[PDB]
């Protein structure tokens, strides 16, 4: 079956920028539309930020104006570019795309994370 | 169409 993966995360100064990619490894499902969450240390895991098949975008309240979420449909990546990084922004980031089909059945899956550190 | 409407309304749950 598939299996999502997250990948672009890691180590970045105060300031700095990351832009987090997420897919099917080896291509085989197309992703219409998805979303990201993110886990700090001591936290609930929240939403971040999300995209529809139509296109429409929303995000939270503490990442507006910072981040921004799309889509290269060619390669059935998702992206979530993060501009003006702060300590709070340090957490683990997953990936969400629902309804996904594959060998007869739809279902949802998640990635197994990353991990972005703002020191 | 309908699976469209499937996706997006998992999605606008979330918040």
């Amino acid at each position: 079956d598939v299996q999502l993966q997250e990948s672009g995360g890691g180590l970045v100064q105060p300031g700095g920028s990351l832009r987090l990619s997420c897919a099917a490894s080896g291509n085989i499902v197309s992703i219409d539309a998805a979303g990201w969450f993110r886990q700090a240390p001591g936290k609930q895991r929240e939403p971040v930020a999300t995209i529809l098949t139509g296109g429409a975008t929303n995000y939270a309240d503490s990442v507006k104006g910072r981040f921004t979420i799309s889509r290269d449909n060619a390669k059935n990546t998702v992206y979530l570019q993060m501009n003006s990084l702060k300590p709070e922004d340090t957490a683990v980031y997953y990936c969400y795309a629902p309804m996904i089909y594959y060998g007869g059945r739809y279902s949802d899956y998640w990635g197994q994370g990353t991990q972005v550190t703002v020191s | 169409a309908v699976e469209r409407y499937l996706k997006d309304q998992q999605l606008l749950g979330i918040w």
